[PDB]
């Protein structure tokens, strides 16, 4: 993914402020309220089942602080996304067998929750920046689909 | 499909826009604009610069045929008719347009609505922007 | 949404379909579940085998539902709620899965009704099903 | 995309009492029909009006046989899919900006097609051996994207 360097200065600048016990978490729970087939994927994480119980939820949590892990991981290696989530593309594609869509989705989810977290600073040109990052994220997951 | 719980949240939501409608839509736009470049071909003779007045009255367009949509929520087929026609008939718009727009109008919402903008309420307004969507997308007249 | 004109045709094709209900059911399942493998893991208890009795009896399940959705075209939601339930709630199926069975459907169809199936009932059993799916994977209870 | 000998054979086969004159057209026309976006991309073709006026138009009969031939060309070359349709790629997502899911709409189409066309003899493994060519072809023109 190419970000312009004022791009990359923008999306680094609001990553530093995220709270990375938190966020991933967030993220994760709104996937599973929002689009409901995707518990069926977490049925180990106990009770799902409503809202509240989800957002509660310390596998959820849990799980969620490994999401961004990813996600940090990915935006420092933007230059080579597709080598850096083998693993987890064959976990995801090949193991788990997670349509793709759903990648997109939690993708998006993420950038809801940054705006909800950022309001003010989470500007149109931020978004775009992001939403190419989450797009990369998104691709290199699903590689072995393609 | 809605069920009596999202109807409700929405009605909430939406009310708290109120008199911002207008420039959240024009937000909305924007944000598509500018992060799903490929939108702006079905705009060629608009100017989408930032503070575009265009943008800014289309944005209230947008607000006003949803404020619409709101009202009409157990009717929206009968209520969306001409804006179905529009955008399926005459613009035939690929359906993925609809997703980034309910996708952006989302972040818009987040962004101004933090307190409002609870997981159930995102839940149902994205369930509300979908069936909106399918409404715009299909020709039935 | 359905055109009056969709109503027309899929009431027509269905029609046509008559005591092969299930037949034609059982050959859609057969059709996703060699096409497309993910789908069997969905059915972990099933004898998905060649002429399994199993699939038999579920395509007639299927065929069953169809037809009633049609004889309820204006108010599926009401007449497939317990459907919504199975799938939406208790079994939790990918949306996408949806249009697989969809297009195995249409695919079933096509071979067996060449006269019936031309572009314009293509097009409205297509816009059906996508609607008979919506309903099912919602949560509107 | 890997067909076991079996599948190629039965895919073969069927191609080859394939009326490459009318099978495209019929194709590229359905898709027109059913999904009736996807006509913003042939404004030029002229009257798409209904259903009797998309498929009796010269240019989407003409049209349809450059999109058979293309088809050919991919049960031809299983092997480099992607290296095959590298120009269709560019020019599909690049010049024309068409949502990848369009191409697997197109895909779907052609099945529907040879199911029409051939009865009985479309059997549920030789759709299953369709689906995996009609996927493959589907992402090689979505390259560009990924
Ligand atoms: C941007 C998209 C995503 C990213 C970056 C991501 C990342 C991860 C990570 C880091 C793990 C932990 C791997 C490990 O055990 O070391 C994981 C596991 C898992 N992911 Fe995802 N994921 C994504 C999307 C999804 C989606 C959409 C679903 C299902 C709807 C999903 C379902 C799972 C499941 C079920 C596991 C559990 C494996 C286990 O605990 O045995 N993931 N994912
Ligand atoms: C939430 C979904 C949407 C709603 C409620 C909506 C609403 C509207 C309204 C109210 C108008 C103007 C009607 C009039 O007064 O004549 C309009 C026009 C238009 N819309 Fe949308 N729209 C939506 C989605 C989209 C999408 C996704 C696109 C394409 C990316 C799109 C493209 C257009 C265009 C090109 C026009 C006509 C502009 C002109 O030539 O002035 N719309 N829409
Ligand atoms: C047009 C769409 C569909 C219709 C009309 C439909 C209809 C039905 C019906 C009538 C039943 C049986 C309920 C009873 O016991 O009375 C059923 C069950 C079931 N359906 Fe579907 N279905 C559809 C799509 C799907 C899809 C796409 C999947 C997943 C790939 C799926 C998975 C299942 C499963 C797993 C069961 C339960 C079987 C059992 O455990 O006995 N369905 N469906
Ligand atoms: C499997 C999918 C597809 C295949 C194999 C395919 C193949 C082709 C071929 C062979 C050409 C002609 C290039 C030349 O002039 O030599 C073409 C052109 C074109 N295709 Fe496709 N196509 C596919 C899907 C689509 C879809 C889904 C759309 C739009 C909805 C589309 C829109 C067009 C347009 C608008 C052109 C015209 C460019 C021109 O000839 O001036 N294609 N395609």
């Amino acid at each position: 993914v190419h970000l312009t360097p004022e791009e990359k200065s923008a999306v680094t600048a609001l990553w530093g402020k995220v709270n990375v016990d938190e966020v991933g978490g967030e993220a994760l729970g709104r996937l599973l309220v929002v689009y409901p087939w995707t518990q069926r994927f977490f049925e180990s994480f106990g009770d799902l089942s409503t809202p509240d119980a989800v957002m509660g939820n310390p596998k959820v949590k849990a799980h969620g602080k490994k999401v961004l892990g990813a996600f940090s991981d990915g935006l420092a290696h933007l230059d080579n996304l597709k080598g850096t989530f083998a693993t987890l593309s064959e976990l995801h594609c090949d193991k788990l067998h997670v349509d793709p869509e759903n990648f997109r989705l939690l993708g998006n989810v993420l950038v809801c929750v940054l705006a909800h977290h950022f309001g003010k600073e989470f500007t149109p040109p931020v978004q775009a920046a992001y939403q190419k990052v989450v797009a990369g994220v998104a691709n290199a997951l699903a590689h072995k689909y393609h | 499909v809605l069920s009596p719980a999202d109807k409700t949240n929405v009605k909430a939501a939406w009310g708290k826009v109120g008199a911002h409608a207008g420039e959240y839509g024009a937000e909305a736009l924007e944000r598509m604009f500018l992060s799903f470049p490929t939108t702006k071909t079905y705009f060629p003779h608009f100017d989408l610069s930032h503070g575009s007045a265009q943008v800014k009255g289309h944005g209230k367009k947008v607000a006003d045929a949803l404020t619409n949509a709101v009202a009409h929520v157990d009717d929206m087929p009968n209520a969306l008719s001409a804006l179905s026609d529009l955008h399926a008939h005459k613009l035939r718009v690929d359906p993925v347009n609809f997703k980034l727009l309910s996708h952006c109008l989302l972040v818009t919402l987040a962004a101004h609505l933090p307190a409002e903008f609870t997981p159930a309420v995102h839940a149902s307004l994205d369930k509300f922007l979908a069936s909106v969507s399918t409404v715009l997308t299909s020709k039935y007249r």
